[PDB]
């Protein structure tokens, strides 16, 4: 689809189940609001004295911390 | 006669012919609905 | 050295395994445990090559000849030099 | 009873059996009827390959030499049929699907195209634009050019072609059934070869030519001086109608005015109109010259038609094939001859292979001259259609020599008495069958070390940083002297050694560069270092292939491991794990290892042609002189290491089939991964075996039998040697496929 | 500059070249052939040296003939 | 065993033949008697010439004297079924091979003492567990 000329007719299949997972980790890019992807969540509210560092280093896309998925992974 | 028949409904003329059935069928619809990509 | 050709009580007594055999590794000795009366028998395996013949031959549901590939000579490695 | 004819024996060697064959359709209805083995019933699925495999094998069929003598020459007539289906096809696609008209009206600045695809899922693509509006797939065939040489010029008559290929095939198959079914020549007929040589020679050979000289006189050669003078096709008057008008003949060569009458009376100077021997190439088109081309088919057609006599068949003069074949004799040969001429009478397995060994070698002639001496109108511009002919007549050829090592081997197995061969060349050879095949192997050892270890040499020392300890022009010079000196002779020969020639045989051995429009025709093809080291490639490469062939013919009765191998057949995997393993004996397999050789060879010799060509040969002229090659003369630094051949020859070339997606060549590319992914499934095949295979699928057929879908034919793993067999095809298939792309690729972007 | 052909055939080219040729090769097939007559098709009335040993001996050799005389007046025509 | 007698096929020589090993390690001989002079395939590549009356022939190797004694057997029109075959040792010890007690072994033949045999199946063989840290495998038990 790609050799003739039109690459808008790619099966792209994106990987929900993963960012999800990445979601609940606290990855706020896919906006699942999932666990650690949701202040109000029993997971996040616990004072974890590990969640604000945690945090800070996966939602910077400046690391290989949960490196952002699409089609191709 | 019996013998032409029981090689026209040989394994590969008949997988042949099949195949080409579908073939068509499938070129045609998508001749005349091109690039389902998925159901709207 | 040699190969190891062992003969089980299911042998029929065909007889194709000695004559398939190329180097002359087996016999046919009186039995009573077949129809045939007679069994392989396999008195000179130190000329064996392995080369499976009788195996390929042997015609009863899985071998009743079986050759275990041992150590190796120069009998046995089919050598001429 | 079928169609009765009178007798048609004209009092001849005639010899055939009314109807010994009837004609009925039920054998068609029961697959395997040809084998004892296979008319039984399918138990396995191995039944179902076997009937492939068997299928042309009228030896293991039936014993009677007369019904095989007959079946193989039905086969050939129905092979004739499949081969003018074939080119009438491509005559009717040149006709109603092709710019030929458009082409030929404008052929500098247009691309020879047919094949329309039809537009849909996106691969309306496909269809590039060629020039004048034309949209298709670019043909690298190179039918237009042989057509303009023909004398073509409308479409009808590609048409007339093409129905009258239809017809002549036809024809083939009609003769076909007809002389194995109803009037079947019987075996003594087949058996008359000086009559078959006479006739072959002088028929078939010198006839031909003599017909083609004829018509390459009267429609090719004017046609194409007009064409050449740019009198443009719609202006042209008919082929025929310059046999109604003589004197439009002689306005065009006057020797035409003359007549017959210098034939008839050796005044054959005169027709030095259109009888030349001019040498060099078409300035107007880059071609050859179509008045020397009809001079030497008419020169052809003299020598075969006198050829055609030396055979003696009823009238007592000729000669006795096997008198002059026991005659040669010598003390290093014993016998001689003796019984040469009874196996290649009564074996047909023997003269395959001679016929192959001569048809492949012909073949791979045929691409190397017709490279360097472009026959065709605007051939030699089209570096797509030069490259791919080359290419391919090359595999053809290479494929035909390997069946050639197959069919001697088989002979051995199959026809070999050594009663009718005592003391004579065969008996000798197998004699001393050691001898030749060690000394084989240590001249491919030496080569192996003395081409590519120059390589690897070259790698490692420009690795290093020591380049003036490299081999090359530069450095340590391996001058192709001989070469060179046979290329200057060739220089010299017009006007000296050959005095009657205006022009050099061909330009690739030196002087002017013949350049027609932008591009380069045909230029001097230097030979250097890097030269010397590919052409000894080839050497070694080619000596290889012999050994691993020639060994499997003269072993394919015994050996010292195997003794007994002529009972086990020509094709059979093993003689078991025994005396160390003893796969790969036989015959079959020894072609199996020779056909990756040979494919590794041509791989290179058509890598060689390619990477020498766009860099000291292709190109573009200016309007000063100044030529700039397609890469630039980069092949003298970079072909010396393995290093260069992979990044400027593969990695930069290649840049064309990998950036083909969104343009008319990108089924190039698609076809490049292709080849590459069958290439990669082959070595499944190659480097597994079947008891794996077959374990699994007792696993398999068990959850079948869980569920009740277990089938009766059960299925069985590919046989020891099928597996090889699948193998070397997905490998040679594979391989073949994506060097085709690159080349077709890369050769249609450069222009 | 192309080879020059005698310019027309008459005496020269014809008998004092061609006829000798044939002669000589007609000798020299009397001399070296082996199955001298044994063709299916026989020779009429002997006599003389044309068809006096078959007419397939006498064909062959005089085809032989005129290629011996077409190389020579080629050849002498410089 | 004792002497050996016949005369050497007409051949005139092959590259096939016997190595080192014939005069350093050991070597075959087959003798047979022919009915007359006739053709016949040398195992070791090529046409040789058998005599009328008896023929003695070295070979490098015990399998291809047996080679050339089916071939003898079974490809000629008076049978030879009368070779013998012995293993020649450079001690110029001779030993009689085959066929063993004069009988070729296809056919059963009294006074034979079975070898190999297994008073049961193959399914019957021990586990080789049962059998690890001896020397054996399941069927030398
Ligand atoms: C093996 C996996 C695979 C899958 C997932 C797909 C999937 C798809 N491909 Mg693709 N493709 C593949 C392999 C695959 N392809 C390969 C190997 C190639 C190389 C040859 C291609 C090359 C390719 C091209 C060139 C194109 C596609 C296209 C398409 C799309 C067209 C679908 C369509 O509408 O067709 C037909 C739709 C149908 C429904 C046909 C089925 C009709 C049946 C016969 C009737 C049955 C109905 C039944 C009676 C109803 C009963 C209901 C029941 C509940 C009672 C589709 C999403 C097209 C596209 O544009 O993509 C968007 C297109 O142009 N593919
Ligand atoms: C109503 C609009 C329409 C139009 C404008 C066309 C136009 C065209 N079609 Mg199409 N087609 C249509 C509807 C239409 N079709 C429908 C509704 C179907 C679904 C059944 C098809 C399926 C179809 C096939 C399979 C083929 C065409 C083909 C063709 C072309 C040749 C016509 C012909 O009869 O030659 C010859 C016709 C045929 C060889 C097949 C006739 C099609 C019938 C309906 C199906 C028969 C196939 C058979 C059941 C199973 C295949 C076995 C095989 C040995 C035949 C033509 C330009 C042919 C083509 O593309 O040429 C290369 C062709 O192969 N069409
Ligand atoms: C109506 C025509 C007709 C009929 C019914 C028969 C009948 C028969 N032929 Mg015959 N024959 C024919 C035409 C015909 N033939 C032609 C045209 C030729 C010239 C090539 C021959 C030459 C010939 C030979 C040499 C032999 C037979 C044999 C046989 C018998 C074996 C059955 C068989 O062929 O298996 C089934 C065959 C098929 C289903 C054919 C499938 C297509 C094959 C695989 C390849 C097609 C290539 C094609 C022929 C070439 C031209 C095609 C091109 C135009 C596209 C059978 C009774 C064989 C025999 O004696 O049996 C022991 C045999 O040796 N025939
Ligand atoms: C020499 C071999 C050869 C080859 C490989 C081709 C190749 C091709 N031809 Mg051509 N052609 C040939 C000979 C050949 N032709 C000959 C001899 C003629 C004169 C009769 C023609 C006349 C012809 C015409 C008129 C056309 C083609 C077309 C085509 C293209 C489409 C094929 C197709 O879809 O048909 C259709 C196939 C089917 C519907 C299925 C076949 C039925 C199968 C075999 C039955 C099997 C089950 C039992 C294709 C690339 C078409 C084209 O170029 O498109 C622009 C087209 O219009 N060809
Ligand atoms: C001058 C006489 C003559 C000619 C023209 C041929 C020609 C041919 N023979 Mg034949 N042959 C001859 C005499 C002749 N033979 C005799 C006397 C014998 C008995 C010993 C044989 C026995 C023999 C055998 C055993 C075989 C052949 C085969 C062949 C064909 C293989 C070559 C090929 O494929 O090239 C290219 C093919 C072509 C160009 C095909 C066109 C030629 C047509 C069919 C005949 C010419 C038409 C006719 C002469 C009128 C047209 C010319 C006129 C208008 C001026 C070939 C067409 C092989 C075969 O069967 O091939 C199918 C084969 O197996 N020949
Ligand atoms: C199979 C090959 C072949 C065929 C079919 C022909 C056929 C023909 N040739 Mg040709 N020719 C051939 C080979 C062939 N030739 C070769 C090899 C040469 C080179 C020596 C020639 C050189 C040649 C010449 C010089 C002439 C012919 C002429 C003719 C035509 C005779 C008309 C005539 O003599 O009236 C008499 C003509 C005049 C009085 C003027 C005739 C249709 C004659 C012609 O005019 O061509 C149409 C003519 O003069 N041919
Ligand atoms: C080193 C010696 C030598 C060499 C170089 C060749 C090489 C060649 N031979 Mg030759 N052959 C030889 C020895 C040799 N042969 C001897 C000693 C004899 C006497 C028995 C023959 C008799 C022989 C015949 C009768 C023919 C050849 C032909 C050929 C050419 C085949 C080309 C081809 O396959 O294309 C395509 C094939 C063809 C155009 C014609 C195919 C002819 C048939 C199919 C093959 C021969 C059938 C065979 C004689 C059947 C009888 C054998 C047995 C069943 C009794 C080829 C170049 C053929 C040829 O055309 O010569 C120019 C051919 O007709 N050979
Ligand atoms: C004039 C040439 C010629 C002749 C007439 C023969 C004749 C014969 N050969 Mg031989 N051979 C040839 C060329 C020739 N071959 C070449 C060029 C090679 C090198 C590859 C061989 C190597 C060879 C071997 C190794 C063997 C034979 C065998 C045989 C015999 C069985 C025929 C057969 O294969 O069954 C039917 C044919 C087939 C099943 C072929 C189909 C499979 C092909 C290879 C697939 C190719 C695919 C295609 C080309 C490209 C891919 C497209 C795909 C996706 C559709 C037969 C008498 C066999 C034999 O037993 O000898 C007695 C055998 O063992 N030949
Ligand atoms: C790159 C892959 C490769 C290589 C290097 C080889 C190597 C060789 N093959 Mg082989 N082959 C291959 C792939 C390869 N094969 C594959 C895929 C197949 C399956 C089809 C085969 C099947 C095959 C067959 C059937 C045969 C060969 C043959 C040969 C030998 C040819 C003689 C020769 O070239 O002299 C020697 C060349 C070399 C050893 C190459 C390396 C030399 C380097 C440059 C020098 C090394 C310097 C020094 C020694 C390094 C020492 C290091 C130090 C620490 C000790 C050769 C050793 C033929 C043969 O045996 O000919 C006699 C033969 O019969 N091959
Ligand atoms: C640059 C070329 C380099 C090669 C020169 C050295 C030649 C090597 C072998 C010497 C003898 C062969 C020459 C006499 C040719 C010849 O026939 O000699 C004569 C003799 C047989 O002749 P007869 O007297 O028997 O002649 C009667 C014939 O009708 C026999 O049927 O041949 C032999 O003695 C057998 C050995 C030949 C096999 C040796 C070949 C080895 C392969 C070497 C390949 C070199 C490549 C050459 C390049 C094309
Ligand atoms: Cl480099």
């Amino acid at each position: 689809v790609v050799a003739f000329g039109t690459p808008e007719k790619q099966i792209l299949i994106e990987p929900v189940f993963a960012q999800w997972i990445q979601a609940t980790s606290g990855k706020a890019l896919y906006g699942f609001d999932v666990l650690l992807s949701n202040p109000d969540s029993i997971a996040s509210t616990t004072g974890a004295a590990w969640l604000p560092g945690w945090l800070d280093a996966i939602n910077s896309g400046t690391n290989s911390l949960f490196l952002t998925i699409g089609p191709g992974d | 006669m019996d013998g032409l028949k029981s090689f026209l409904s040989t394994a590969p003329v008949m997988i042949m012919a099949l195949l080409t059935f579908t073939a068509g069928i499938l070129i045609e619809f998508n001749r005349f609905y091109p690039d389902l990509l998925f159901h709207p | 050295m040699s190969h190891s050709v062992k003969i089980y009580d299911t042998c029929i007594g065909c007889t194709q395994c000695v004559r398939a055999c190329p180097l002359d590794v087996l016999e046919m000795v009186p039995w009573d445990g077949c129809k045939a009366a007679q069994i392989a028998s396999s008195p000179r395996t130190e000329d064996c090559v392995g080369c499976k013949r009788c195996e390929t031959a042997c015609p009863t549901d899985f071998l009743s000849i079986r050759v275990y590939l041992g150590a190796e000579t120069t009998r046995s490695m089919g050598l001429a030099y | 009873m079928t169609i009765s004819p009178p007798e048609r024996e004209a009092k001849a060697k005639v010899s055939v059996d009314n109807n010994p064959v009837p004609t009925s359709f039920e054998k068609w209805g029961k697959p395997g009827h040809f084998d004892r083995t296979l008319a039984r019933g399918p138990k396995t699925t191995t039944w179902i390959w076997n009937l492939h495999a068997n299928a042309h094998d009228f030896d293991s069929q039936t014993s009677d030499l007369e019904d095989v003598s007959r079946k193989i020459f039905s086969a050939h007539f129905g092979h004739l049929a499949v081969v003018f289906v074939w080119l009438s096809g491509m005559y009717f696609h040149g006709a109603k699907f092709s710019n030929y008209e458009g082409w030929l009206a404008d052929p500098t600045h247009i691309k020879p195209s047919a094949q329309v695809v039809w537009p849909i899922v996106g691969q309306g693509i496909l269809n590039g634009d060629v020039g004048g509006g034309f949209h298709g797939i670019q043909i690298t065939s190179g039918l237009f050019y042989l057509w303009r040489a023909s004398g073509f010029t409308d479409s009808y008559q590609l048409y007339c072609t093409a129905i009258g290929g239809l017809v002549m095939a036809a024809l083939m198959l009609f003769a076909g059934w007809f002389h194995y079914h109803v009037k079947a020549p019987k075996l003594e007929w087949f058996q008359n070869v000086e009559s078959m040589m006479n006739h072959h020679l002088a028929g078939l050979l010198g006839l031909g030519s003599l017909g083609w000289a004829g018509h390459q006189i009267h429609v090719s050669m004017p046609i194409n001086k007009l064409l050449d003078a740019g009198v443009a096709p719609k202006d042209i008057p008919l082929p025929h109608e310059f046999i109604l008008e003589p004197s439009k003949m002689a306005e065009l060569y006057p020797s035409f005015a003359q007549g017959l009458t210098p034939f008839f009376t050796l005044n054959w100077g005169v027709y030095s109109d259109f009888l030349t021997f001019k040498g060099g190439l078409n300035p107007v088109t880059g071609g050859l010259w179509l008045s020397d081309t009809a001079h030497h088919h008419l020169a052809i057609a003299v020598l075969f038609i006198i050829a055609g006599h030396m055979y003696r068949t009823n009238w007592g003069i000729g000669h006795s094939m096997k008198e002059i074949l026991e005659a040669h004799k010598g003390p290093f040969t014993g016998e001689g001859h003796k019984g040469l001429y009874e196996i290649l009478t009564t074996s047909w397995h023997a003269q395959l292979a001679i016929n192959l060994a001569l048809l492949g070698s012909l073949t791979i002639i045929v691409a190397q001259h017709m490279y360097a001496m472009p026959p065709y109108p605007y051939q030699a511009i089209d570096y797509a259609t030069q490259l791919s002919l080359f290419t391919h007549h090359m595999w053809i050829g290479g494929f035909l020599i390997v069946g050639a090592g197959a069919h001697g081997a088989i002979f051995m197995v199959r026809d070999y008495d050594p009663a009718k061969n005592v003391n004579n060349l065969l008996d000798r050879m197998l004699r001393h069958r050691d001898a030749i095949i060690s000394h084989l192997n240590w001249v491919c050892i030496f080569l192996g070390f003395h081409s590519f270890g120059l390589y690897i040499h070259n790698d490692t020392m420009r690795a290093l940083g020591r380049p003036q300890d490299m081999f090359s022009d530069t450095a340590i010079q391996l001058q192709p002297i001989f070469a060179q000196w046979v290329q200057h002779l060739h220089t010299l020969a017009p006007g000296a050694t050959a005095p009657n020639a205006l022009a050099t045989a061909s330009y690739a051995f030196g002087g002017e560069t013949i350049a027609v429009a932008g591009k380069v025709a045909m230029m001097p093809i230097t030979l250097g270092t890097a030269d010397f080291m590919v052409h000894h490639i080839h050497a070694f490469t080619i000596h290889v292939t012999a050994l691993i062939l020639l060994k499997g013919v003269l072993y394919a009765r015994s050996s010292r491991l195997v003794p007994d191998k002529a009972n086990l057949g020509f094709r059979f995997p093993c003689d078991g794990p025994g005396r160390g393993g003893t796969c790969q004996v036989s015959g079959w397999d020894h072609v199996f290892l020779g056909l990756f050789w040979m494919y590794n060879s041509l791989s290179i010799v058509i890598f060689h042609f390619s990477w020498k060509m766009q860099s000291d040969v292709w190109g573009t002229v200016s309007p000063d002189g100044s030529v700039t090659h397609v890469t630039l003369g980069n092949f003298a630094q970079s072909a010396i290491t393995i290093n260069g051949w992979l990044r400027d020859f593969l990695w930069a070339q290649a840049a064309n089939v990998i950036n083909s997606y969104g343009s008319a060549l990108s089924a190039y590319g698609i076809m490049f991964l292709a080849g590459h992914f069958v290439f990669a499934f082959s070595l499944m095949f190659l480097f597994s075996g079947r008891g794996y295979w077959q374990e699994l699928i007792e696993s398999i057929v068990w959850a079948h039998n869980k569920l009740n879908v277990a089938p009766a034919i059960q299925p069985r793993a590919l046989s020891i040697i099928q597996g090889r067999a699948v193998g070397v095809a997905h490998y040679l298939l594979g391989g073949i496929v994506t060097t085709w792309a690159f080349f077709l690729a890369r050769s249609l972007s450069i222009g | 500059a192309q080879a020059s052909p005698t310019t027309a055939g008459w005496s020269l080219s014809v008998g004092i070249i061609m006829c000798l040729c044939n002669v000589f090769a007609f000798v020299i097939g009397y001399f070296a052939i082996q199955k001298t007559g044994k063709g299916k098709d026989l020779a009429l009335p002997q006599l003389a040296s044309k068809k006096t040993f078959g007419l397939p001996e006498l064909l062959a050799t005089m085809s032989f003939g005129h290629i011996l005389g077409a190389g020579m007046v080629l050849g002498l025509a410089s | 065993m004792t002497e050996l007698s016949g005369q050497p096929p007409k051949f005139g020589g092959s590259t096939g033949g016997l190595l080192s090993k014939a005069n350093r390690e050991e070597k075959y001989a087959i003798t047979w008697t022919s009915a007359s002079e006739q053709v016949f395939e040398m195992p070791t590549g090529g046409a040789a010439i058998m005599n009328e009356g008896e023929n003695l022939l070295y070979l490098a190797r015990k399998e291809q004297c047996l080679a050339l004694g089916t071939q003898l057997r079974t490809k000629f029109k008076p049978k030879i079924q009368d070779y013998k075959i012995y293993r020649v040792y450079p001690s110029g010890e001779v030993q009689y091979l085959h066929p063993a007690d004069g009988v070729f072994p296809e056919k059963v033949n009294e006074g034979r003492e079975a070898q190999g045999t297994k008073t049961r199946r193959i399914g019957q063989n021990p586990e080789p567990v049962t059998i690890k840290f001896s020397g054996k495998a399941p069927y030398e038990v």
